[PDB]
């Protein structure tokens, strides 16, 4: 019924989901601790600009990472019969 | 000290994301030896977009890690 290959796809997709969760959880922790520093004023001027730039990059990238995963999940669903 | 801590945190996360991303890339590519058709194709381009995002994250983490480590005083 449900071949080895489909179970393999589902396992890889599951690892990609675990990876996405790991990435977002830790970026969340980083943003939370760093944003305190901008909030307190300890990071101002060039220091804030540097953080802001990196944060912009990883936020836009995180979105691209989730959208990609979403495509993988729809595809794996399609392969399993969940059209 | 929080500045040093965040530099180490960002650097460590970068190392883990790079490893994770390369590992997933190998796993994903191995599926295409047997999985063919429109869903396989869509999965491949989903992964390409996911890996692209992961790379941009890794690059941003490495950059801020280095700036915080090397320019600690301005922070």
């Amino acid at each position: 019924e449900f071949s080895f290959d489909l179970d393999h796809i589902e396992q890889v997709t599951s690892r990609a989901r675990g990876f996405k969760e790991f990435v977002t959880e830790n970026l969340d922790q980083l943003e939370s601790r760093a944003q305190k520093l901008v909030q307190s004023g300890q990071w101002a001027g060039a220091a804030a600009a540097a953080y802001s730039q990196a944060h912009k990059e990883w936020m836009d990238a995180a979105r691209e990472l989730v959208e990609g995963l979403s495509q993988m999940e729809e595809a794996a669903r399609t392969a399993h019969g969940a059209y | 000290d929080e500045v040093g801590a965040l530099s180490k945190f960002a650097a460590s996360l970068a190392d883990q994301m790079r490893a994770g991303s390369n590992s997933l890339d190998r796993d994903v590519q191995s599926l295409f030896g047997v999985w063919k058709g429109s869903a396989a194709d869509a999965y491949r381009s989903g992964w390409d977009e996911m890996q692209d995002g992961a790379t941009k994250v890794w690059n941003a983490l490495t950059d801020i890690a280095s700036t915080l480590g090397s320019n600690a005083a301005a922070f």
